């Protein structure tokens, strides 16, 4: 962009909080920076909301991000006596059919056993293969996150306070949130971690950065 | 407010008896929300340009029915005369450059407002201001399902390179050999049943050994060869996404093409190293979205590049049409308007809000998350 | 001199920037500059102890042939434990030949123009045709290096590389021997490839092109510099990328050893007629 | 008695009943673990090290990749004057 | 190293698996190159399991 | 198989020299005949394991 728009930048980061919030009427972090004039524009992984649309102007978005859930990923008639038999082929030793047809059907219903054996080992091995997506939750609309008290089974989901995510929920879900507050964590580091060793079940948070942790992981 | 017919977005029916159309409702009980549109018929080029009142519905329909419901405006909706999103396009006089499509009719004060699927990039954007996008889409490749179809039951097993009869002339042979071998030996139904029944039940013990291992092993390939078959095997010439050498080598025995006049158009004709592409799909590129799918469906073209939204939805509606899993220059559906106006923020503002809680999840799952298969 | 080498030596262009090989009698006329793609000469084609062993070996593959009973507790024993080793081994061999099956890999050749069909293909019934195109490095260099060849070639001696792969692609002609990177993008553009080179082109000269500028002119040493730059930023790979890319970048011996193990067997059989 | 023909009904009124269902459900299962054992010895690959100089492992350096060259060679300078790497 | 062995008057001629850069040839003069070749990474890649 | 960095190995000597262009003109003309492609094959194609 400095190259392209021409101008030349000071860069610096902030201490004085996170991305962006409002605690009683007086923002904090880049949003702050930006809002009280005491910086041109923000940089960083800062998302757009309605919340702060309005007292700043975004630009135009440059990468996708929602929010996400990241999980651990932890002496006729009874011939047919026979035929069965032979169906496991066990070579039991029962009678001899003479005819031409009783043959024919003897032959056919070997070689439809032997397909059946080999078909069934087929499918069990391509079965085998390929992977199932066993989901924790459907996502958000799931019954677990809404209301975890209302349900038997307990299972722990956090964020990182202070985002976009943490206002979104609080906006849209208060049965959610005030479960999530107590199993509030600190950074998304410290959250993996606490996902790894199974302290947290689920973590809530924005999409690209949980993308990006996924991909770079060790273990996968 | 102008808009086009774009089938998951907008579609357009025609009215009952004056001015309405039948009172739909969906599956969950709630009304389809129909508005009046004043619009062209059916055929552009060879038929006269009378304008009929058509009846339009859909995602574009429903976001702007909130936006007038939140923001407090009336509406009066017109579809654009000709099927173009729009496109800057030399003009016959004066070796000019102008914008036709929506984008004209927006630009030369006959719309306010352009609330359709009109994909945000750079060229547009030095003449009109977007809104935030209400959709996050990329392009994507539409297809079939195999030639015809997929084989059902395997047909029973395709025994690739079966060599069955060579197989069961050497059966024969050994069968007659076991048959002479035990006349010379110190029985024609024993052996016959024996020559059968072999493969389940001094020299006949290892003839015995040795064919039993045969078909032993012959069996053993055989359930390999199926396993792999039914784990593996399964596309044959499918045209994997856009890197696919049939269409990076291009030949005419191979047609794709795209939408005329759109933005997939010009971002084709942008890139330098897809010049290749852009010169093979040019000849034969298409008026309008339906007409290439339909021309897909009916073979006259073999691959289809259009919006994933559009395309996706059509794939599940018609189970018969595929789409690659690719996508490639992932962009967003916003809301066109002029220069500097009042609406601006506040249409950028209602469509955050409406991405902030679950409206827009509603309308996707209304009119795109319903599918058929 | 005629062509660009005529051009640059006779002080009409002051440098030549075509698809131009470096060679010893093009040095002697003009300056090369440092090679930026390498491209030889290659080659384009077309695509009871004494009865107990015959139980036990009969007991390997469960065929179920009433015959006797063991009597030994060890016997039984082991006799259930190798026929569990039998059945996990087939276990074991069907895997294997799963894994095999959905293994896949692909083949090549190399040879050689000094082969033998190549040298004198008199020996080969239908002798097989292969030609280049005159007024070419490679042809100067096959004079250069075997005449008899160079003669046997002006029977199939042609104009194009485009009319090289439609012969090919006819079967009007077998092999064409030309300039490595042509063919090579020739490969790598076919649709399907029904024609590939062999391996790579390493055999022949294995120079490469250079920008032939006038004898003792100024600019060699800046071209040459500028050149080396281009390579050591990675601007060269992204320009082959932007240029130079393509498409492509049951059983004989164990069925022969299968056939010959059922003849011997036989064979074997038939001999114990008598005893 | 039929107690060794059950231990070796995998390989050789009513009862004869049972023990057939018996013996169709330990080929069902020799087949089952078959099956298992194949696609797992199938499944397991690690390529790992990826062929490419643009694999992400070089460009991000770990302590689980450890990848040099000589010092003071043209392989040092090549590394030295891209920006990028 | 060779370079400073070359450049220093200490020797006359360097036959050596040599690579041409831009950065050497700015002070010695290199030859047409004599073996044509890239970069390339050897691996230990070889898992001797089953 | 990525070959990265495609490069040359060649004789290294000083500035404007008696023996500069002759040096070139002998490898070019060793690369004409199969001189290089013999060394090749004593060398290095003598693939063991
Ligand atoms: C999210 O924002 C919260 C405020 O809106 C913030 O709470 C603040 O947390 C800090 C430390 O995390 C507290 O400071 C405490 O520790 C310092 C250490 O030097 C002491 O000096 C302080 O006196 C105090 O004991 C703040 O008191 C606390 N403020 C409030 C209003 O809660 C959270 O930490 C933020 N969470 C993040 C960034 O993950
Ligand atoms: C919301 O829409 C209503 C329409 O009912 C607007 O009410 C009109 O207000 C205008 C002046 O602003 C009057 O001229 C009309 O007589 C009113 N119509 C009626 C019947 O209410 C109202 O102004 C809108 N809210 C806004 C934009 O302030
Ligand atoms: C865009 O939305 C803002 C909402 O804040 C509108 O601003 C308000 O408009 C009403 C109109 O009746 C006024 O009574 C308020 O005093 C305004 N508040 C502020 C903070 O401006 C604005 O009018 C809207 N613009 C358009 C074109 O609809
Ligand atoms: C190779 O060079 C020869 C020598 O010029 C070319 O022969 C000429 O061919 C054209 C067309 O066939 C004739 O009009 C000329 O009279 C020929 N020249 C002579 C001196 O006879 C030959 O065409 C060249 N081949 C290629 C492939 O370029
Ligand atoms: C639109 O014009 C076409 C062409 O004549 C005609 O067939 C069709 O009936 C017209 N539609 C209406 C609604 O009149
Ligand atoms: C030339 O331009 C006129 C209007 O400027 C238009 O009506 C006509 O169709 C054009 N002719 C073409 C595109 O062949
Ligand atoms: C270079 O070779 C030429 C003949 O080709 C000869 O006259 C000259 O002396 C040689 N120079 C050196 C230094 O090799
Ligand atoms: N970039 C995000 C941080 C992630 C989150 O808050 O969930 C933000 O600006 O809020
Ligand atoms: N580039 C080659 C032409 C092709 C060939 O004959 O090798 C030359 O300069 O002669």
């Amino acid at each position: 962009l400095a190259k392209v728009v021409k101008f030349s930048y000071d860069l610096y980061l902030v201490t004085n909080g996170k991305h962006g919030k409002r605690v009683r009427g007086v923002w904090n972090g880049m949003i702050g920076e930006v809002y009280y004039k005491r910086a041109d524009m923000a940089i960083g992984s800062l998302t757009i909301n309605e919340e702060r649309s309005e007292i700043i102007d975004f630009s135009v978005p440059f990468v996708e991000t929602g929010i996400s859930v990241m999980v651990s990923r932890s002496t006729i008639g009874k011939s047919v006596w026979l035929l069965w038999a032979l169906v496991f082929n066990n070579s039991v030793p029962i009678e001899n059919p003479r005819g031409t047809t009783s043959k024919i059907m003897v032959l056919v219903w070997a070689f439809f056993a032997v397909i059946f054996l080999a078909s069934y080992t087929a499918n069990l091995a391509a079965f085998m293969i390929q992977e199932q997506y066993i989901d924790t939750v459907s996502g958000l609309s799931d019954k677990k996150f809404q209301r975890p008290q209302d349900q038997y089974p307990p299972f722990r989901f956090g964020t990182v306070p202070n985002g976009s995510t943490e206002r979104n929920i609080r906006s849209n879900y208060r049965d959610m949130h005030t479960h999530m507050v107590k199993f509030n964590q600190r950074s998304v580091e410290d959250a993996l971690t606490s996902l790894k060793m199974g302290k947290l079940d689920a973590f809530i948070y924005d999409a690209a950065v949980l993308n990006y942790m996924a991909g770079k992981d060790e273990g996968c | 407010i102008v808009t086009i017919h774009q089938e998951p977005f907008v579609y357009v029916k025609p009215t009952m008896s004056d001015g309405t159309c039948k009172e739909e409702f969906t599956v969950n009980g709630d009304p389809v929300k129909k508005v009046i549109c004043t619009g062209p018929n059916d055929t552009s080029p060879g038929s006269p340009r009378h304008t009929v009142p058509q009846c339009c519905y859909g995602f574009c329909i429903d976001l702007l029915i909130k936006l007038a419901r939140t923001m407090n405006f009336t509406y009066e909706v017109h579809l654009v005369a000709d099927g173009k999103f729009g496109t800057q396009e030399r003009v016959n006089n004066s070796n000019k450059k102008e914008w036709n499509g929506m984008m004209g009719e927006l630009l030369s004060g006959q719309a306010d407002m352009i609330v359709a699927p009109l994909t945000i990039n750079n060229e547009r954007a030095q003449y009109i201001e977007f809104s935030k996008p209400f959709k996050y889409q990329g392009l994507t490749i539409l297809v079939k399902k195999e030639i015809p179809r997929s084989t059902l039951d395997s047909f029973m097993q395709p025994f690739q390179s079966t060599l069955w009869l060579l197989v069961g002339l050497s059966v024969h042979v050994v069968a007659v050999m076991l048959y002479l071998l035990d006349r010379f030996s110190p029985t024609l139904s024993s052996a016959m049943w024996f020559s059968w029944g072999v493969l389940l039940n001094f020299s006949a013990r290892i003839l015995g050994m040795v064919w039993a291992g045969f078909a032993m092993i012959i069996v053993a390939s055989y359930t390999a060869n199926l396993a792999a078959f039914l784990v593996l095997d399964r596309p044959e010439e499918r045209i994997t996404g856009i890197n696919d050498p049939r269409l990076r080598n291009p030949s005419d025995k191979f047609i794709y093409a795209t939408v005329k006049q759109s933005s997939v158009d010009i971002y084709f004709r942008r890139q330098v190293e897809l010049s290749t592409m852009y010169r093979h799909m040019e000849k034969h590129n298409y008026e309008s979205a339906a007409e290439a799918i339909q021309a897909v469906r009916d073979n006259k073209l073999h691959a289809f590049i259009w919006d994933s939204a559009v395309l996706e939805f059509e794939a599940s509606q018609k189970c018969d049409l595929v789409t690659t899993g690719e996508l490639f220059f992932r962009s967003g559906f916003g809301i066109g308007m002029r220069k500097d106006s009042p609406w601006k923020q506040n249409v950028s503002l209602s469509i955050l809000k409406s991405h902030e809680n679950g409206f827009m999840e509603d309308l996707d799952k209304t009119w795109v998350r319903y599918q058929e298969c | 001199w005629n062509g660009m080498i005529g051009e640059v030596v006779y002080q009409r262009a002051v440098m030549a920037v075509g698809s131009l090989t470096i060679n010893e009698e093009r040095s002697e006329v003009v300056d090369f500059s440092v090679p930026f793609v390498e491209t030889g000469i290659s080659v384009m084609v077309s695509r009871t102890i004494g009865k107990a062993i015959w139980l036990l070996w009969g007991l390997v593959f469960n065929n179920s042939v009433p015959v006797q009973n063991p009597k030994g507790t060890t016997s039984k024993i082991m006799v259930s434990v190798w026929a569990f080793f039998a059945v996990i081994f087939l276990a074991s061999y069907t895997a294997n030949l799963a894994a095999f099956m959905i293994q896949e890999e692909f083949v090549d050749q190399v040879t050689g123009l000094s082969d033998k069909k190549f040298q004198r293909p008199h020996d080969y019934s239908p002798p097989f045709r292969f030609g280049t195109v005159p007024n070419g490095s490679t042809e100067r260099n096959i004079r250069n290096n075997y005449p008899y060849m160079h003669q046997y070639m002006t029977r199939f001696n042609q104009r194009g590389v485009e009319d090289a792969l439609v012969s090919l692609k006819t079967g009007k002609l077998d092999a064409f021997i030309y300039d490595a990177a042509v063919l090579n993008y020739k490969a790598g553009r076919d649709e399907g490839c029904k024609l590939v080179t062999i391996g790579s082109g390493y055999i022949f000269a294995t120079t490469g092109y250079g920008i032939a500028l006038q004898k003792g002119s100024p600019w060699k040493r800046q071209i040459d510099l500028a050149l080396l730059q281009f390579v050591g930023d990675g601007e060269m790979e992204e320009l082959e990328t932007l240029w130079l890319t393509g498409i492509c970048h049951l059983d004989i011996d164990n069925m022969a050893g299968v056939f010959y193990m059922l003849a011997a067997a036989m064979a074997l059989s038939l001999i114990t007629f008598i005893w």
